[PDB]
């Protein structure tokens, strides 16, 4: 299980500024490619997506564009099926891809737009139908049926998406397909003489999916647990911690345990 | 490798 | 759809006194994309700062990371300012070596 994905933000700066245009484009958890309207071509954000030709470089940054003059039009065409004000700044978010399976085969393709936080049209899973919103979005899929262009994106998930997905794994195996434990430890902070909290860490990990569960006498435990957003260390690593309520003097009842795929069998952590 | 988008909304 | 912006201040590797390490300001969930953020060394803002590309979520939210060289000192004071459309005034969240 692997995958490709490529986000995709257009922000409408009125009066004073083109519009902004954003794709980033990631292999599992690791950004490799950065196309950006107002920097100042593509910028490598992996060594393996360098040793591509300039070719490359160049056909993308030319497809990066047409996009981007056809973000520009659904800008304006979505400010007027809304009947919306020129003045205003809107925001047009697009999230594309392939996931393959253990034999590196066509698992799941997806392509969903966004209007201003909403989700406003989706490619169903079976890439062959569409879903709407609301009247606005009923119209695109509308035209869009009329133009069949779910063949077209059904054509680019399975075939080029999963075919250039194989060729970075492959061709970045160092940075794909590896694995990095989290390596855990536990602290402590009182709130009260007779209560306490635990918080149990996982630090530079790689790729982000974990699992973090609490128990008590080792049951299973959600109540007074918090569990934070996974987040990036800088360094193509992850860090993630949980936490847990606790009575004072019965911190050793509670284990940690931690799921990884970089981990056989579950790690378990004590106090 | 971008996909390209060739119908506005 | 508005969506305030979470904020993580904490450090690239565990904080030992006098290591050069990185901090990281991860703001996340927040929507629409304009937001304003800055690294505070004892109230002052930090000039060497960078930040990663304009990615986001399953639910559309968007996140950047903010980061910095630096060493720790049990002195200083380190912090992060943002600044978003959702918030009536800048929030300020302190780095915090447990958090």
């Amino acid at each position: 299980s692997h995958s490709m994905r490529y986000f995709d933000t257009s922000v409408s700066r009125p009066g004073r500024g083109e519009p902004r245009f954003i794709s980033v484009g990631y292999v599992d958890d690791t950004q490799f490619v950065r196309f950006d309207s107002d920097a100042a071509r593509m910028e490598p954000r992996a060594p393996w997506i360098e040793q591509e030709g300039p070719e490359y470089w160049d056909r993308n940054t030319r497809i990066f564009k047409t996009n981007s003059q056809t973000d520009r039009e659904s800008l304006g065409n979505l400010r007027g099926y809304y009947n919306q004000s020129e003045a205003g700044s809107h925001t047009l978010q697009s999230m594309y891809g392939c996931d393959v399976g253990s034999d590196w085969r066509f698992l799941r393709g997806y392509n969903q737009n966004a209007y201003d936080g909403k989700d406003y049209i989706a490619l169903k899973e079976d890439l062959r139908s569409w879903t709407a919103a609301d009247m606005a979005a009923q119209i695109t899929k509308h035209k869009w049926e009329a133009a069949h262009v779910a063949e077209q994106d059904r054509a680019y998930l399975e075939g080029t998406c999963v075919e250039w997905l194989r060729r970075y794994l492959e061709n970045g195996k160092e940075t794909l397909q590896r694995t990095d434990a989290p390596k855990t430890h536990m602290t402590h902070h009182a709130v009260s003489d007779h209560e306490a909290t635990l918080r149990c860490w996982a630090l530079s990990f790689y790729p982000a999916e974990i699992t973090l569960t609490w128990q008590r006498d080792g049951e299973d435990q959600t109540q007074d647990t918090e569990l934070v957003e996974t987040r990036p260390a800088g360094d193509g690593t992850f860090q993630k911690w949980a936490a847990v309520v606790v009575p004072s003097g019965q911190e050793q009842r509670y284990t940690c345990h931690v799921q990884h795929e970089g981990l056989p069998k579950p790690l378990t952590l004590r106090w | 490798e971008l996909n390209r988008k060739m119908i506005y909304m | 759809i508005q969506r305030t912006p979470k904020i993580q201040v904490y450090s690239r590797h565990p904080a030992e006194n006098g290591k050069s390490n990185f901090l990281n300001c991860y703001v996340s969930g927040f929507h629409p994309s304009d937001i304003e953020v800055d690294l505070l060394k004892n109230g002052e803002r930090i000039e060497k700062v960078e930040h990663s590309d304009l990615s986001f979520s399953k639910d559309w939210s968007f996140y950047l990371l903010y980061y910095t060289e630096f060493t720790p000192t049990e002195k200083d004071e380190y912090a992060c300012r943002v600044n978003h459309v959702t918030l009536s005034q800048p929030k300020i969240v302190k780095w915090d070596r447990d958090m």
